[PDB]
């Protein structure tokens, strides 16, 4: 029944940089709690009972509120900080979350460590082929890919696949599987993947034929 | 430790129920109250239910009011949670939590693992796995990236090591993407040119659904 | 002392104070006034220490909300005999019933300690 | 704790115990408790002696009756809100009233604390 | 020092109302309950009713739902007492009482000085006081009993001393009898033979009612 | 509701004997409490709570219960524990009392002193005449008194007040008026005051002409 808006949906953050992440909601509540999650673990408890922090997290956390605007800050970013954070209300029946904070890390913008591979002999003995394009260890994460075949396009079988901030670098990664039928494979001799970035005058390809 | 074991994913055809499964340890099972909770997409967090272990009371939201069946066992200090009439909506990741209430509103301090259910008329269908190595060899750089491919497998959880595990540097592992009930998967990873030629790579794969794990050489041409 | 008790039970008419904020400042008062009550009554309390007073409010507060959990499931069971027929009219019971037990799930709710509405019967 | 807290109130439907005993005997459980709960949790207070535990459960109790004397008014009052029309139907309501009240008389009686029965009005 | 002070006695004509008052000291007045209680023949107790002074309450007796009804000031620190519709099963002595509630059935800790209210239509008629000599003067035994006769008085109360008091040894006041809407005393005093001839006695009386108060010296004769 | 019965309705007692009333009810009670009232005295709390003694309460007192058989008791009887004692009970309401027993203290047999006096000149300037007759100090209480008129009776003036027991002896005293008119008064010469005290088989006897 309470709807919790939490914004911005995402965010970065420098190493430093004082955040303040929101949970605007539709009524007052007087507590609230706040839950840290990372990719593929389950939910923290994090600040428990408004401002209350929990047994091993560290003090440069310190979320308050008051009435509808209940927000999360933190003094200093710091690479274990970056998470998703959820505020979470049970003054009402029912209990109710927020569309979630996504919390990444600055790094320097990088360049994209670009791969390229071909079928393989076991795929094309089951009668597919298929070509694959690495793209490793970028910043920031926008960034597109398109393929091309002998000069030509082909947006019959591009399946993107992204990653999250890196736990090490803070750097990202992408794949494209080309998926095409044994014998249109063959059909063409050159085949390439290109990425278009910010820190890239030249657009980085990569081929083969 | 005070920590709630859970069951593991479970694959179920549409329109069926599943009894899903919590236990707790280093803690008293009884004296906290058991909460259950629903994360689609890996991103909105909805509540259920929850249940009295002493008194057996169950309280649900609104949402959820028949669809879900709340029950409990004393004796093996475990929650469990019933769910009916299965459909893709109904396709996530549940969550078991803890809780004792002191006056403040509720909030929970400890969490279960998370049990990924998959509804889907699909065939448990095993994995198959392409390597990848370049071809022209014109990648001379100081780092040469190798990878592997997962191709046609149901349900989503494969894992991947590489060397059984021991090269866990430099490694990365991409989301899934499903095409017509069959989840493609690759894997990558960057080593000096002067250790693969020499040490013999090889990729390792697993798909506990069907029960398949195999690994595969990685060999230049 | 008479005060503080009147004065927190009177704002859930003015203010229209949540059913949570009332009983959680109330339990203060007597945790308040128990600690208050002692340092007058004995000498080898007054001189404790302040951390083994403030501890006192605590335990105090812990256990009330313990002991009203324990106490909630009994009590709706001696409220349904109090007024569950032959006590009132079959006919009349049809209207009390389910009004008592919508308030007695209130409470279910906020101490979150369910209680199937089952006491309540025929 | 929380069976000496369900076994007491169980005594009200089996043995029809008066209202006074089993209300007398929780006030000892939780003031028996606390002062149970504490020598758990400090050790300055452990070594304090007993006369300075005994009188304790004096305080505790002695606060807890005079505290809930003089919170039973504003009870009635929030009762008598929470319940008056037209938060109930007021052809309903003629039968709720009287039957609150006298109840709520029944308690008036045990603590000594008449409340007149005016609270509960049309 | 804590205690509760009320009204003197009361001669109020039949089938009216009467207001006793209950005044306290020593302790706050407002923290502990008021009870009234009635004592006919000097000897069966009855409540009647009491009070919160706080909330200003009142529980009463069945039987005196509605001949007894209950005020207080706290301006004064008082409690009052209020009758209607008095009859001669109405007169008697009424105390007032202190009490607080602490878990076990109450008890009276303080009683007041007690009130004793006369219903009755006769006059008040001061008493005629007769003195009682040896009259033979037949038998100089070392011991000479003298005597004070009181007679034809409205209401009951008279007081008796010998000597304004200082004779306080061996004296004996009997109990007064009624006839005819007519109180009947009698007192006596046993001295030594060598002493009263000499030593001038005197007996005296009082009837506030009336506000009659007089001696008479004892001649032998 | 619940009626308290307390027997003896009078009672006895030698100084240190063991003195125990009983208040016999028509059902169960928890607590109970004793009253102690003097003549002329507001009742006093005794024993409340039970057994619990008051703030100048010996300790040869000791009240007991047993549900609906509550009794109070006495070590050894005293000289100031001569009194009227009630049982009292709030268990319901309404509240009740016992009946009373009243105490009384145990004196070697004593003869009254039997003293007699005629009227007053002044009493006979108002057209009455009354002649009294004074037995003091004597025990037990039962006796009986009759008055003559020149080996006649009359019965019809007999006045007679008795009292209690002394604070002082435990003895006891009596006072019959004999009301006449001023006529019939002197229609008679001798006029006595008998005392048929019944450790005195001779009664005692005053007169005078
Ligand atoms: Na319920
Ligand atoms: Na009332």
């Amino acid at each position: 029944q309470i709807v919790l808006t939490q914004s911005p949906a995402i965010m970065s953050a420098s190493p430093g940089e004082k955040v303040t992440m929101t949970c605007s909601a539709s009524s007052s509540v007087s507590y609230i709690h706040w839950y840290q999650q990372k990719s593929g673990t389950s939910p923290k408890r994090w600040i428990y009972d408004t401002s209350k922090l929990a047994s091993g997290v560290p003090a440069r956390f310190s979320g308050s509120g008051s009435g509808t605007s209940y927000s999360l800050t933190i003094s200093s970013m710091e690479a274990e900080d970056a998470a998703t954070y959820y505020c979470q209300q049970w003054i009402s029946y029912p209990a109710t979350f927020g569309a979630g904070t996504k919390l990444e890390l600055k790094r320097a913008d990088a360049a994209p460590t670009v791969s390229i591979f071909p079928p393989s002999s076991e795929q094309l003995t089951s009668g597919g082929a298929s070509v694959v394009c690495f793209l490793n260890n970028f910043y920031p994460k926008d960034i597109n890919v398109k393929w091309k075949i002998d000069g030509s396009e082909r947006q019959n079988g591009v399946l993107n696949s992204w990653t999250d901030q890196d736990s090490k670098d803070s750097t990202y990664s992408m794949s494209s599987t080309l998926t095409l039928t044994k014998d249109e494979y063959e059909r063409h001799n050159s085949y390439t993947c290109e990425a278009t970035h910010k820190t890239s005058t030249s657009p980085i390809v990569k081929s083969f034929n | 430790e005070i920590q709630l074991q859970q069951s593991g994913p479970e694959l179920v055809k549409p329109g069926a129920s599943v009894k899903v499964s919590c236990k707790a340890s280093g803690y008293s099972f009884t004296d906290y109250n058991m909460y259950w909770v629903k994360q689609s997409h890996g991103k909105s967090l909805e509540w259920i239910g929850y249940i009295d272990p002493y008194n057996g009371g169950t309280r649900y939201n609104q949402k959820f009011r028949d669809k879900a069946t709340l029950t409990v066992d004393k004796s093996s200090s475990t929650a469990f949670m019933h769910l009916n009439s299965l459909t893709s909506e109904d396709s996530a990741v549940y969550y078991c939590a803890r809780g004792y209430y002191y006056g403040n509103p509720l909030h929970f301090d400890v969490w279960g693992a998370g049990t990924t259910v998959t509804v889907s008329s699909a065939k448990t269908t095993p994995p198959s796995v392409y390597p990848l190595a370049p071809g022209s060899a014109a990648q001379t750089n100081s780092m040469v990236t190798l990878g592997c491919l997962v191709k046609g497998y149901f349900p989503e959880p494969v894992t991947v090591t590489w060397n059984s595990g021991s090269l866990s540097s430099g490694v990365h592992t991409f989301p899934a993407v499903l095409q017509s009930d069959l989840y493609t998967l690759s894997s990558s990873v960057t080593v000096p040119s002067s250790t693969w030629p020499s040490e013999t790579v090889t990729c390792n794969v697993a798909h506990p659904a069907s029960s398949t794990k195999v690994d595969k050489k990685i060999v230049p041409r | 002392f008479s005060e503080r008790i009147g004065n927190s039970l009177s704002s859930f008419l003015s203010e229209s104070a949540s059913l949570e904020v009332i009983g959680n400042e109330l339990a203060d008062n007597i945790a308040n006034e128990i600690v208050s009550s002692l340092q007058k009554d004995s000498a080898s309390f007054l001189q404790s220490g302040f951390d083994v007073k403030t501890q006192l409010k605590a335990t105090a507060k812990k256990v009330l909300v313990e002991a009203l959990k324990a106490a909630l499931e009994p009590t709706e069971k001696i409220v349904a005999s109090t007024i569950k027929p032959p006590r009132v009219s079959e006919d009349a019971y049809f209207l009390l019933g389910p009004v008592v037990k919508t308030l007695f799930n209130k409470v279910e709710d906020v101490l979150h300690k369910p209680i199937p509405d089952t006491i309540w019967e025929y």
